[PDB]
């Protein structure tokens, strides 16, 4: 592999982010779900400019498990910071989930802002527009996807891969 | 699992099916898919189970809940009867908690004429406690009734009618109160106009009146008769839309341990349907006001069984050949087959849900022969029998209809075995959180299951019947 990115992904626990991170390596979706403990790892292969990268996506679950969760922040070149659409408790604490990231990353790294569960059309409680200005406003990428009807999931990893590619590109 | 969202992606996924996982499912991103799905299933479906999934938002945990509320919410924009039924069922199970506050917010955001109307005919009631006769019950029932025409028409309705409408006239004079209690119950005739849909259509227009009792005249008639003499005298009966209702008023009864029976009958009346067997039974409306008030569906043509008896001095099976006719008219077959399908039927009723209490004050007779229970207060946690006055107008034990009578109910044991998920969820459910005298010792609903005798073969299934009629006698 020409580049060994390090993503992770951050998000209030039951908000699709094992979901995604499985739709996205493997097409499988499961409705019955076991929280991540400490951390999951899957990988994937992308070509960027006819260059094929490695990607590791560790699902950090992170005060509960500080000492690995930092370590996993640390070098990490991409981050999907991913709310619940049909739950507006986790649309307000993303600020807090960005401060800790900042606090733990790098400066470099880019940040996409995800709304999971796009499907549950009719208990949709985050407005598509606030989050979208939310992006703008913080510096972010916002995009709903939904990890079961499988929309938007392989075109939000390759919208902030090919954003780490072309940001590597002052060098 | 993979296996789960294909079986909610299946057709085999009914309104039923997302009722049962949102009730045992411990998984949160489930009861919320299926919190999305009821917006997709048919309005008429989903209201069938308003009372288990109002009870389910006020007794199960906030995340059952609050997978409800966003379906609720919409219904309730959509319909102003689902606000009402649903203000009204969410006060009347919880005793406090969510539901009143959803309650409130129900009634903040032109429910007033309606709660107005209902508050009314509710105060009536207790109002005849101080009267010790019922006949000056009925006295005053007819003055204060005349009372409510100043307030027609309006923006109110009856929900135990099927149909969207506004009532213009109330005729006071044919209401009667039934006897003599403190809490005693009593009769209404209302004349609505139907509309295609309430919530678009204005209030009617208002045609007053001039008395001399030419149509005041209460008496005891047929209901085809009892109608035209208040067409005749009402100043709406030349239009077209122009019905007649009939809703007994509990002011001071419990009816939603009578609204859980409703449900049952007609969940079993749909069970049979669908494995086309011609059983018979007769599910009537309740619309619970509160933990303690309600009304009841009233049934025309319809008169208890103690009273046939009485009136007319005769055996149950002198009265059908008096009133049908001889045995060999098609008159009388035609009401036979129709006490046999009907019996078959309730006592299968009667069996599941163990309705104790059973004598012929609580049962019916209408103008076709069948019967009907009511008074479903004595069920689960006096029993029926098949006495011998009721033996004879099948033709006897070893007659025809009599073996035709016990394959009935085989049949229905056997179609009420194949679809027994679909009745035990709605006892099952209003189990939560109740303190009705059903729900108790927590065999209710194991011994309900049991019941069902799922183990046994359809010859074992045979002895059973023939068991269950030795002991009806
Ligand atoms: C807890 N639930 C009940 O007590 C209940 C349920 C269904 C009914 C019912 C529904 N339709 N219907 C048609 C005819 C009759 C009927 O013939 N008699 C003689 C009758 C018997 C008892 C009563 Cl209490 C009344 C009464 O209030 O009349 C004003 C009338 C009764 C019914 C009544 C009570
Ligand atoms: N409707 C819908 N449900 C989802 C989606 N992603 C995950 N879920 C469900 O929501 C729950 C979230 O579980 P999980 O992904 O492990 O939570 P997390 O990893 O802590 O964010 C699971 O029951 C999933 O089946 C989605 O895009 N749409």
């Amino acid at each position: 592999y020409d580049y060994l990115f390090k993503v992770v992904l951050i998000g209030d626990s039951g908000v699709g982010k094992s979901n995604l991170l499985s739709r996205f390596t493997r097409n499988e979706f499961n409705l019955e779900s076991k929280s991540t403990i400490g951390v999951e790892f899957a990988t994937r292969s992308i070509q960027v400019d006819g260059k094929t990268i490695k990607a590791q996506i560790w699902d950090t679950a992170l005060e509960r498990y500080r000492a690995i969760t930092s370590a996993y922040y640390r070098g990490a070149v991409g981050a999907l910071l991913v709310y619940d659409i049909a739950k507006h408790l986790t649309y307000e604490n993303v600020e807090r989930w960005l401060k800790e990231l900042r606090d733990h990353a790098d400066s470099n790294i880019v940040i996409m802002l995800v709304g999971n569960k796009s499907d549950l059309r009719h208990l949709r409680a985050v407005p598509t527009d606030e989050a979208r200005a939310f992006a703008e406003k913080n510096g972010l990428s916002f995009i709903e996807t939904s990890a079961l009807d499988s929309t938007n999931v392989e075109a939000a990893f390759q919208t902030i891969l090919t954003e780490i590619y072309r940001i590597v590109s002052q060098k | 699992q993979s296996w789960l969202l294909r079986l909610f992606e299946s057709k085999l996924f009914d309104i039923s099916m997302a009722i049962s996982y949102l009730y045992n499912s411990k998984e949160p991103g489930v009861q919320a898919y299926i919190g999305n799905r009821l917006f997709c299933f048919r309005n008429e479906d989903v209201d069938f189970y308003l009372p288990q999934l109002l009870n389910m938002y006020i007794h199960m945990d906030e995340d059952v809940g609050d997978a409800i509320k966003p379906y609720i919410v919409h219904r309730c924009r959509q319909s102003i009867n689902f606000s009402l039924q649903c203000a009204l069922l969410l006060g009347a199970y919880s005793s406090h908690s969510r539901g009143t506050k959803l309650r409130k917010l129900i009634l903040s955001d032109r429910l007033a004429p309606e709660r107005e109307f209902i508050k009314s005919l509710m105060a009536i009631g207790k109002r005849l406690a101080t009267l010790p006769t019922k006949e000056q019950k009925t006295q005053r029932l007819i003055s204060e009734l005349s009372l409510l025409n100043h307030k027609l028409p309006a923006r109110v309705w009856l929900p135990t009618a099927g149909f969207d409408h506004h009532v213009v006239r109330v005729p006071h004079t044919q209401a009667v109160v039934y006897n003599s209690k403190d809490k005693a119950p009593y009769l209404i005739y209302v004349e609505v106009l139907e509309c295609e849909n309430f919530d678009t259509t204005s209030v009617p227009a208002r045609i007053p009146e001039n008395p001399e009792d030419p149509s005041a005249v209460a008496l005891k008639e047929p209901w085809q008769e009892k109608v035209r003499r208040i067409r005749e005298g009402s100043p709406y009966g030349h239009l077209p839309n122009w019905r007649l209702l009939s809703v007994i008023v509990k002011c001071g009864d419990d009816l939603r341990q009578e609204l859980l029976a409703f449900q049952v009958l007609k969940q079993l009346q749909s069970i049979w349907e669908q494995e086309r067997v011609p059983l018979w039974i007769k599910p009537y409306k309740i619309l619970v006001i509160s933990a303690d008030s309600g009304m009841i569906e009233y049934v025309v043509n319809a008169v208890s069984i103690h009273q046939v008896k009485k009136q007319s001095q005769l055996s149950l099976l002198d009265y059908f050949l008096q009133e049908h006719g001889s045995y060999t008219t098609e008159a009388f077959l035609s009401a036979q087959r129709n006490f046999v399908q009907s019996c078959a039927g309730y006592c299968l009723v009667c069996y599941l849900l163990q309705v104790k209490d059973r004598h012929n004050g609580n049962i019916l007779l209408d103008a076709e022969g069948h019967i009907i229970h009511i008074d479903f207060g004595f069920i689960l946690s006096s029993a029926f029998k098949l006495t011998t006055e009721f033996v004879d107008v099948m033709g006897g034990l070893d007659g025809d209809m009599f073996n035709y009578y016990k394959m009935l109910m085989l049949q229905g044991l056997i179609a009420a075995r194949k679809h027994m998920d679909k009745v035990v969820q709605i006892v099952e459910i209003m189990q939560q959180g109740s303190q009705l005298p059903c729900f108790h010792g927590s065999s209710t609903i194991r011994n309900l299951k049991e019941r069902f005798h799922m183990s046994m073969t359809e010859e074992q299934l045979q002895l059973l019947v023939e068991q269950m009629v030795d002991g009806s006698m």
